[PDB]
């Protein structure tokens, strides 16, 4: 899961709003699956 | 900032038939910094009492404040999520299309907003998620007025003039 800088900001933004509802974060990140974002998040936080 | 903003935003966005409008206002404590001032949501979702259709905008703002602490997030369309996530944005001097409109004093008409370079538009991925193709910002009433739509709209300054007249009523 190699997020671009824009994907990181937007994931952080979505996380600060819905928490770990990875379905809702992924809907805002084109091309990324809910698990990709979960995978990115655990390895960063 | 200005009086009757919520209603003027509603009248103007409904008249031009775009997806949303936002008024970015300058922080009272941080000079040159823009924050979400108000907005009208005119997009898709899934009357004599509310002739301007203000309710969904109010509910989206309510939900944002709840989450930032009637609608549940699972109910929101792609464009509603765009509109709600915009409320979290703050723009430093010259940053993004709103900060650039404030700093250079001129309208910025962004086509292909879904793929705009980050130096020009800080919300391209978010726009892509909602198929938001056109975003326009212009300095107005000491802040910046932003309108956006899912359609591709060729540049037409009469759209901006229409919004401005519906404010200076
Ligand atoms: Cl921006």
């Amino acid at each position: 899961v190699k997020m671009s800088e824009e994907e990181e900001d937007l994931i952080s933004r979505m996380y600060k709003l819905v928490g770990d509802r990875w379905e809702l974060i992924a809907g805002r990140i084109p091309g990324r699956t809910p698990e990709e974002i979960e995978r990115y998040w655990l390895m960063k936080h | 900032v200005p009086d009757n903003l919520k209603k003027q935003l509603a009248v103007s966005v409904r008249n031009i038939q775009w997806s949303y409008g936002i008024f970015w206002s300058v922080s009272a404590s941080q000079p040159g910094v823009l924050e979400w001032g108000d907005g009208y949501y005119n997009g898709d979702i899934k009357v004599k009492i509310d002739q301007l259709g203000l309710e969904r905008s109010e509910q989206l703002r309510e939900l944002y404040e709840s989450l930032s602490l009637a609608l549940s997030p699972e109910d929101l369309t792609d464009t509603e999520w765009y509109y709600l996530v915009c409320m979290s944005f703050v723009f430093n001097i010259g940053e993004g299309i709103p900060g650039g409109a404030l700093s250079n004093g001129e309208p910025i008409w962004l086509c292909n907003a879904e793929t705009a370079d980050s130096k020009v538009f800080t919300r391209s991925l978010l726009a892509k998620s909602a198929s938001l193709q056109t975003v326009v910002c212009f300095p107005f009433l000491g802040g910046v007025l932003e309108i956006g739509t899912t359609e591709h709209i060729k540049e037409d300054m009469n759209v901006i003039q229409s919004v401005k007249t519906l404010f200076l009523e």
